[PDB]
């Protein structure tokens, strides 16, 4: 009798965590003068 | 198997690492495969995530690269550079309102990228083919007269 057949792939591998977003833009805009 | 980290991540080990982990805000990192020995910097390796250079920034922790300061306009006609204090910063001030200045700045610059290496070499030549059936020998003659 013949040889067996071969086994499949595995999937497609996980992605990389998604980054986060940024800054809240600012601070103080303008500080009051004396 | 082991995966390598990708771009925008480091390796928290030089040889076993168990899991990438992504650039601080001030850093980047350029290729595939970073790796952070723990010699000097905590996040920082030979192809690990680098600090942004001195006019450049970057905010995003997981980046492949800084970007230049942008030009500020205050409104019209007012196109005035920005730089940054420090060596790695996520937010660039006005070049010209920065205490230490371009004079002060007594880093020096790290060295160029070393090369990129070879391609893969061609698939190798298969072993000969098995020598075909060899032949027969001769045939006994019928039996001679008597
Ligand atoms: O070409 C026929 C070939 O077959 C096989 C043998 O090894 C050779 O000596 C030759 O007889
Ligand atoms: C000769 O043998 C090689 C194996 O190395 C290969 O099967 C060829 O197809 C055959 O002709
Ligand atoms: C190396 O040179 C750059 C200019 O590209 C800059 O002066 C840095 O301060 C220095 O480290
Ligand atoms: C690879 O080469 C560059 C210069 O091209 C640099 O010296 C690096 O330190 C080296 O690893
Ligand atoms: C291959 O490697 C070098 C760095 O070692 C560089 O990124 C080249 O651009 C790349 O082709
Ligand atoms: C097939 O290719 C490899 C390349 O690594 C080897 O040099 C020989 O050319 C042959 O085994
Ligand atoms: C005799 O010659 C060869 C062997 O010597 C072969 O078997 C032939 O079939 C037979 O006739
Ligand atoms: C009978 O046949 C054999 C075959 O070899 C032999 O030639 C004798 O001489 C013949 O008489
Ligand atoms: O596998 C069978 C063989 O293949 C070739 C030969 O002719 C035959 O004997």
């Amino acid at each position: 009798p013949p040889p067996p057949p071969p086994p499949p792939p595995p999937p497609g591998t996980p992605d990389q965590p998604a980054a986060p977003a940024a800054p809240a833009a600012p601070a103080a805009p303008a500080a009051p003068p004396p | 198997q082991c995966t390598p980290c990708a771009a925008g991540f480091y390796a928290n080990a030089p040889d076993s690492a168990t899991s990438c982990r992504a650039c601080p805000r001030g850093y980047y990192g350029p290729y595939s495969g970073a790796y952070a020995d723990n010699l000097g910097d905590e996040f920082e390796g030979p192809r690990g995530c680098y600090k942004c250079p001195y006019d450049f920034f970057a905010d995003r922790p997981g980046v492949r690269q800084c970007t230049a300061c942008p030009p500020l306009d205050l409104g019209g006609g007012n196109l005035v550079e920005q730089c940054t204090e420090d060596l790695g910063s996520q937010r660039c001030k006005p070049c010209s309102l920065l205490s230490k200045p371009k004079t002060a700045r007594t880093e020096q610059s790290p060295p160029p990228p070393s090369p990129s290496p070879p391609p893969p070499p061609p698939p190798s030549p298969r072993p000969p083919s098995p020598n075909p059936p060899s032949p027969r020998p001769p045939s006994p003659a019928p039996p001679s007269p008597n």
